[PDB]
Formats: C-alpha cells, structure tokens, sequence
RNA sequence: GAGCUGUAAGCAAGCUUUGAUCCGGAGAUUUCCGAAUGGGGAAACCCACCACUCGUAAUGGAGUGGUAUCCAUAUCUGAAUUCAUAGGAUAUGAGAAGGCAGACCCGGGGAACUGAAACAUCUAAGUACCCGGAGGAAGAGAAAGCAAAUGCGAUUCCCUGAGUAGCGGCGAGCGAAACGGGAUCAGCCCAAACCAAGAGGCUUGCCUCUUGGGGUUGUAGGACACUC
RNA sequence: GUGGAUCCUGAGUACGGCGGAACACGUGAAAUUCCGUCGGAAUCCGGGAGGACCAUCUCCCAAGGCUAAAUACUCCCUAGU
RNA sequence: AAGCAGAAGAUGCGGAGCCGCAGCGAAAGCGAGUCUGAAUAGGGCGCAUGAGUACGUGGUCGUAGACCCGAAACCAGGUGAUCUACCCAUGUCCAGGGUGAAGUUCAGGUAACACUGAAUGGAGGCCCGAACCCACGCACGUUGAAAAGUGCGGGGAUGAGGUGUGGGUAGGGGUGAAAUGCCAAUCGAACCUGGAGAUAGCUGGUUCUCUCCGAAAUAGCUUUAGGGCUAGCCUCAAGGUAAG
RNA sequence: CGGGACCUAAGCCGAGGCCGAAAGGCGUAGGCGAUGGACAACAGGUUGAUAUUCCUGUACCACCUCCUCACCAUUUGAGCA
RNA sequence: AGGCCCAGGCGACUGUUUAGCAAAAACACAGGUCUCUGCGAAGCCGUAAGGCGAAGUAUAGGGGCUGACGCCUGCCCGGUG
RNA sequence: GAUAUUGAAUGUUGGUACAGCUUGUACAGGAUAGGUAGGAGCCUUGGAAACCGGAGCGCCAGCUUCGGUGGAGGCAUCGGUGGGAUACUACCCUGGCUGUAUUGACCUUCUAACCCACCGCCCUUAUCGGGCGGGGAGACAGUGUCAGGUGGGCAGUUUGACU
RNA sequence: GCACAAGGGAGCUUGACUGCGAGACCUACAAGUCGAGCAGGGACGAAAGUCGGGCUUAGUGAUCCGGUGGUUCCGCAUGGA
C-alpha cells in the first residue's frame, strides 16, 4: 500500500493529547485507485493526491 | 489547470480560450470528449504557430485580392445590344451577362453573387457597377452599351 | 624413506627401497532429505510426463537427462474489440529464494519492571525484542559548512573542551557543539544551457525523442565569440 | 585566458498553516532537519545560513550521484602470551 | 592526555588541555578591593595571618546489579484444543419386558356429520430394567493399590444421548445449558525464553586474633510513625592551649 | 487384505489475484486430505516362531499378442468413448 | 429385582453445571414480552480485505427481562437513558 | 464539520477588470458657500417665463431631477452679505442604483469522476478479480489528514497519617 | 502590665518613612524576635524629647511557574528587537 510514482506509505507516530500523553499512533496517506498509464497500459493502481496534482496524466 | 479549448466553452472557442478549469474536471471531461488539451509550452507553441498562420494566409488573400481588383476595376468595359424606338431596349443585362462580358473580354473571374445588380439596366448608356470586393471596400465598374446592327 | 591395514587388544589375511602408511597442492565421485525446484508429502517417503538406453513376442519393469515460482531479453500467438492489448506457448539466463556467529550496521516497528522513595510529563529507552538488506567493515563524506580573525577549507575516529553551556512536574535526571592537539589523506562524474546525426509529430516550418560532443562552478562558472 | 549584447546553473520544491519525531532542546522566544496532509517562490537584477524576527555585514550555491584511509567486531585459521 | 618510536613494557617527544597564584558583584564592570547603597557613612564577601599541584596506599561518597540469597507481579517474542469446553465432516452403540396416542376399518345411531363401542395402530426428549455414561448416600483409604480410588446401594438408559476417527476456535485470547468453570495433574487471567542479577523503607545470613575508647532508644520535620536528614551522644587526627 | 498407481467432505495448502508498516492475512483455478464410497479367494493342512501371504485343489479381477478362432468394416465407414 | 402413607415449601417437566468439597430452590428449557434491523440487513470476527447472519429476506434474524397452564403486570415520565 | 480525491449549470449576495452617476447651508443670503487655478462670460426652435407628475435627498431649509404641455428670452463679473462668489476640467467617497467575465460562499437541478455485494461477453473448465457493454445512484458515499461531542468497551493509576 | 497612665478626651499631622545596623534571644535547617546608633527628608513640640504602627503576645504558609511597575544590567557577528 504505497503511491507507485513516489516513496509515500503509512509512516507511525505518537499521538500527544493534554497532559503530553504518548499514546501510539499511525499516519496513512492520501492515495486513490485511479486510472493511470505507468506502463504501456492503464493499470488503475494507488497514486498520491499530492502527486496526482499537475503531476502525471490519468 | 490551464488547456487550450477545441470548441464551445459558452461559445466557440476554438481560438484557444485560456482558462483555469478545476483541474480534476478538466482532465476528466476534456479528455474523455477531447473538448480541449493541455497547455503546456509544445501544446501553446503549436496553437500560437497555426493561428499567426492562418492569420497571415487571411492577410495575404484579402490583401493581393482587393488592390488589383479594384485598380482594375477602374477601368471601362462596353459592349453592344440592340434597341427599339423610343429608347425601350429589347432586353436588360443582368449581372450574368456582365459577368460573361468581364469573363470574355478582360479574364477578371468575379463570381456572380460577389458582383450584383438588382436594378437590371434597360437603358443605352453607361452606368457604374459597384462590387462587393470586400466586405469594406468595393469598386465600381463603367459598364456600357450600345446599338447593335 | 621402512612399519601398517584408526580409536582397539586382537584372531585371520595381505602392501610395501620398482618405494606403502602418512603430509600438503589441484582434481574425480558424492545414495536420500533439506531453499528442494516434476506432483504430493506424516525429512530423509510415495506417485508421474517427455526423450535416450537395457529386456520381454507384447504390456509389466529398470538405468541417464529435462519437466516449480518470480523476474529480464527475444520469437509465435494474441479474446471481449476492427486494429490493438490483457492473456497463452517457446528458447535463452554461475539471476534468485535459505542460514549464517548467539558479533559488528543501515533503516521500519517498538515495550514494561524500574527511578522520581506514590505517580500520569519525564527516566527506563529508541534499550530488549521483531522485521528487510547487504560489507568485511557498514553509515557519513568534498561545504546553499564552520566561524567572526590580519580566518579554516571533504569525511571519519581519539584527547580536551566537559559533566561547562543548556534541557527539565527547573524534580529525578539528561546532555552538546566549535575552536585546539592528534590518526589518515583523493577528489571526482551527471543534469541544465549550446552543437553534429537521425526518428516521429506534421507543434504545417516549427516541437520533443533518442545516441554522441560538451561543461560542473561562488574570487561565480559555463554556453557564445575569439586567443590557445 | 578575455566580455558581461543574450541563455543555463537540479520545482509541486525552498518554504508556510495543521498533528508528530529526532537534533543535549520535553513547544518553550525554539533556530536546523525528517515526516503525513493542503497552500505554494525566486531562479543571479537570484537564493540559503549566522538559535524568534528585521537591515548591514560575513560564508556558501541546496532540492543529482560515487568515493578506499584512519573506525567496530571474531566464527574460524597460524604462532605466542 | 590522545598520539608517535618502543618486548603487549619501562623510556623519549608531544604543554593540545586542567588546578592554583585575586577576589567581589546576577551583569556591565572594578580590582586588594568589590557589592549594596544618594553617601568619604554602615554592613556582606576577601587580603593583610601566600601553598598548591601529580601520583600511590587507606577511609568515605556517586554512577554501574554494587553485600549475598529471596518474591508475588509487568512487557516483548514464541508452544500448546493427543486432557478438557464448543463446533464441523464421516461411522458406530443402546440385551429384554410394559404402557398405549393420533390415525385407519367395522357396529350402533342422528335427516346430516356431532356422539358411543369394538378390531389394526405402535407415537412418546414414555415406564421398569442389562451394556454404556454421570457420580449421590454411607464406610476404608488420605507417607493410600490410586498426585481424586475401591465396597454396597443410586439416576439416565431411542433423543438436548454416549462414543471412535479426522479437522477448527491460542491468552489484551478461545470456549462456556453460565460455576470465576475448562484451556495438557498449573487459571480472578495457561506454559517456555529474553528485559533480568526486575524492585523490595521486609526477613535471614555476612568466615582469623589481640589491643585503646565507648553510645543510643532523645527534640524538629517528613504521604511519616518498624524508614530518612539535621541536631544530641561516640571515636580518630591537627590546632587554642588551661579556657572546663 | 489396510492403504497407495481410484474419487471425494470437513480443513488445510494455494499460480494469478485482493488487502496490509514489514513479517504477513484472505482467497479463484488447481491439488492434498477417510473416519466414507468403488474394488479380484476360499477351504484343508504345514513349522518353534509366518500365514484367507507357504503347500495341495478349485477359482476370479485389469491388461498385451508370438498364436488361436468366428464377426463386421476398411468412409450412412467397423471399432473406442 | 420397589418401603409406604399424611401435609407444606421451591422449581411446570426431561435435561446441564462448580474435572478435583457444594447436582441444588442454581442454569437452560418450550412459552410471553420489549427493542433493533428493508438487504452490501442490524449485530459480530478482523488494522483491511475477506467471512458468520444466510445459498436467509420482517411469521426472518439479532439483543435484554420473565420462565409451562388458570386470574392479573396497578400509579408515577419529576430525575437518568 | 473543513479540506484532496471532486465539477457543469439556474437563479443569489460582497469584491475585482470595464463601466452609470450623485450626495455638500452655523449664519449673513435673493438663496444650499467646500476650497484651490484658469474667469468676462454662458444656454437660447439641437427652443425662455409659467405649469403641472414622478425619482432622490435631506441639518423638513427646501433643492434638484427627470416626463411632458407653453414658449423668447434665462444665467453671469459687477450693487450688498460674510472667513471665503455662483457659466466649463477634475477630486476628496460624506451618497444609491444597473449591465458583461472572472472571483470566492451560501441554497437549487444535472452528470464525467468515485463506487458497485446489479447484470451480458471474454480473460476462463473459475460464484476470486479485471477489461469491455449496459443500467443504479452520483459530488453523495468510501478513503487520508484537522477539529468537536460521546465513550469503564478498553488501558495506566490514586484513594494520607495519629489512633 | 497599666491611674508617673498603656484607660478617657481637644489641636496638628501620616514616622503605618528610605538605605542600613554595633550586638543579642530562639532555633537541627529553613525561619522568627529585640535593637542603641549613622545618613537623606519629614511630622509633633518654644525647647528638650518622641515617631521605622496599634500596651505585648495569634490575624498567616516556602520553591517552581505566571502577571504588573521601575531599571548606569545582559542581549548567541554587527544595531535593534
């Protein structure tokens, strides 16, 4: 589960509420199952919103 | 995301409307029905190449077209028809005669609706024939007739 | 260079000065399982297909080789769908899976007991453990750096700085850097701009696409013109 | 080696808001760096840093890559303490 | 010091670096003065009554497990449904006797089936009772034959039934006709290895001899009362020295 | 004869594939898996240990001709499934 | 190979349970009742896929309370859901 | 609930690039005076005076405007006012409106993406999925971020001493 | 303990001041109490002389962290912040 184009993937992290609690804690990415042509032929595979962006074609 | 539109956006835009067009629609729509394509340096540079083109073959057409058409037609040209008594003519040179005439004598090859005459001369004298050479400048054409035989 | 066919007594029988046993260097062979790889599998078990060979009058049977998956190249096919693709078939592939040493290291996860005389921030601790990769070392590395002087010039490691600054329910506790002195010593390529050739798109006289020539710097450098 | 007619010097990135982590640094005035979201620059007449931040000054050209040497370890081998 | 040459050494180079000789003030800063202060005033800290530095022995302290043994417990990674709980697929077992439903046929009988009586009937989480299963009342055993039994009697014994084989549910969990029950003789949170030599203001132990001196069980505080700091009491060394 | 060159349930494995920090989980095709189904021997003796396995008789199941025989058919053409 | 009778309490009954102290008045049971759910049901397992419900479809499936059969479940919606 | 995935409309309320212009008195006064320069002149059949309706303002003084009838004269330096003179160029935002394109948000309908645990074909002997073709919704939902409420379902803890 | 008023009253005033402070009591520590006297301004009183809170003992709790006013202070290169 990772954008195809870049190195983007669930990363980890603490999660600090009041009192500085240190609760463990996730960080996923915002990636859609679109249509893109990677290869010679769409494949409809995870790409990241950010790179989605003025980035490659659908 | 900026395109280079094809057709209507409201209205035929085939000139390349430049816009900003919520680059997740435009992609999608544009692409799926090609209403536009990407504006990118090739794609601008290629549409900035036609359009100067086609702008300088319309210069050049109406340019050449309009001075020596109208020099010219500021020449005379007559011809001869038979007429009765009383100055009634037999019959009245419409524009496809004139046509003919121009066609036969000088080789202008003005079509027949660019050049009109509603009036149809029926007298035996000259007259000026004005023309729709373009759609801002015309000329006018010393046309005559005369007893024949 | 004259005892030796082990530990291990022998009983028996044999090899050795044409040179044994023995020592070292390079080789042959290496049943089955095992990543195990033709299929299955209760590890060392069972059952096959295709070729060559043995044998029977035939089956039946037996010996050698090939027959997993992923991935790279190529060839033939190539449905919905008309081309085309997905997909299928074939040949090349000292390619690759697995542990290893209970160690060193790069990164992703990641605790609690404990201490604070309780305890939640904190400490324990990015420790133990788990995961993926290689090397003999790995990581880092030639300043968008330090530093504030008639200034040093890639990283790394050692002594100092220093338990000083600073951090901290300002508690418990945590904890530097640079200068300085040492061990070593090496700096280099690409993109970008421009130019030669070709390809496709006609961006129709313009555009990018590929190999090559190119140049790599902060006193700014390169292209371009010229001197070399 | 000479010139600044003209061109280039690494973009969805440097950074910014939001929620975290590591830098001795616990969000504190908190520099610098890495992270997951969104916004988004100049590009030499330019840009970054000097522990919030601004002007001068000083140093350097990131968002490309490689680099043995001094460094850590011993399962095992040879010799010796 | 690191480091260089040197037998894993002593030695030589290496003054990079640290302490003292000057202190005061938070700091600018001043300087045997300085700070405070309006202030030659007064007072705080110092010199004038200079001695520190580097090694070695010994006493003590702080960080490492830190005097030796001792927990219950916590976290991480793994093994377990061959016992037991439930479920799934497929087989197997229930000797004999009794009861007698619905229904069906016939007879009576009503205008008509309602209704009654005879014949077959063999349903039942039915009855009595073997094998099998469960243990409920009493005795023996409790260093037993047995780390949960035996002897007599007891209940169920054709439907919620027993049982063989194979398979699944693995702990911050599963299962449970539900008791805090079972999960390999361990379960209010299974077992093995690591963190780990966990921590213990608690108990126990702490190994040769002589000699000089010689206490306490008291005050304050304390998330503290069986613990800890200061003071009180003891000892060792150097000074004032004759103050008690 | 109990099972393998016969089939299959629960369940597991599982190309491709879908998911997910990693490790890995799920699952199509396919295949494993009897505790099931189908399958050809029975009756008398033998030794100290084996026996519906050895000996003595009668038999059965699957398959092939070196031969044997009768049938059809060699293209509305036998035969196989 | 049955001791029986009189009378009351508890539980409709048969069944299940604290292996290894308590077999019961405890649990469950058929029944009643309230509530949720319109089908990618709701609920449940799982980080997510993927699955139970269910090759089901409101007379069906889940959750709570009471426990056959005869009579009834009376008042209070101020407080909390 | 905001944002990315995730936009097209019909109307709609602000602001931009074009546009349309009007609001102004302390008194003195014939009055409604804001000034700074140019100022001895301007509109008049492309028509005075008067008349009436409507739009606006307002310190209710009144003014202006536009719609038009009626039609040959109105206005102005100069006479006086007071701090400052009335005809043309402008501004100070005191004052309200309409049109075109973006711009952002609000509330409306559509479809493009997103879904498919709806189907037909092929991949393919496949009830997995994945490409095509139809339909169903559809800027929804799902997904990643940030925030608010609930949350013993779960986790780490605390609950003093003298007596 | 106060009638020589510390208890009554009448006038003026704010010493209910600022820096200090020889030396003492109490105390494990922290802390608490008295204080003649010096200097700068004052009040009362002709003067002397008194006034650094109440006739005297309880009327109050630290550190850290925050807020307000004044500062010949410092301020990560320089000048500010």
């Amino acid at each position: 589960r990772k954008c195809v184009i870049t190195g983007k993937k669930t990363t980890a992290g603490n999660n600090r509420s009041h009192a500085m609690n240190a609760s463990k804690r996730t960080w996923g990415a915002n990636l859609q199952k679109v249509r893109i042509l990677v290869n010679g032929k769409p494949k409809k595979v995870y790409v990241s919103a950010r790179a989605l962006k003025s980035g490659k074609v659908e | 995301m900026k395109v280079i539109f094809l057709q209507d956006v409201k209205g035929k835009g085939k000139k390349g409307e430049v816009k900003n067009v919520a680059d997740g629609y435009a992609h999608n729509f544009l692409i799926k029905k090609g209403l536009a394509v990407e504006a990118n340096a090739s794609n601008i540079s290629a549409l900035n190449g036609q359009k100067q083109k086609e702008k300088k073959e319309a210069i050049a057409e109406l340019e050449q077209a309009k001075s020596l058409k109208e020099t010219l037609e500021k020449l005379t040209v007559e011809l001869s028809a038979k007429s009765g008594e009383g100055g009634r003519l037999f019959g009245s040179v419409t524009s496809k005669q004139i046509t003919e005439q121009l066609q036969k004598d000088h080789n202008i090859k003005v079509d027949k609706r660019k050049l009109e005459l509603p009036d149809g001369i029926r007298a035996l004298g000259y007259t000026n024939v004005p023309v729709k050479l373009h759609p801002e400048v015309q000329a006018v054409l010393k046309v005559h007739v005369k007893e024949e035989a």
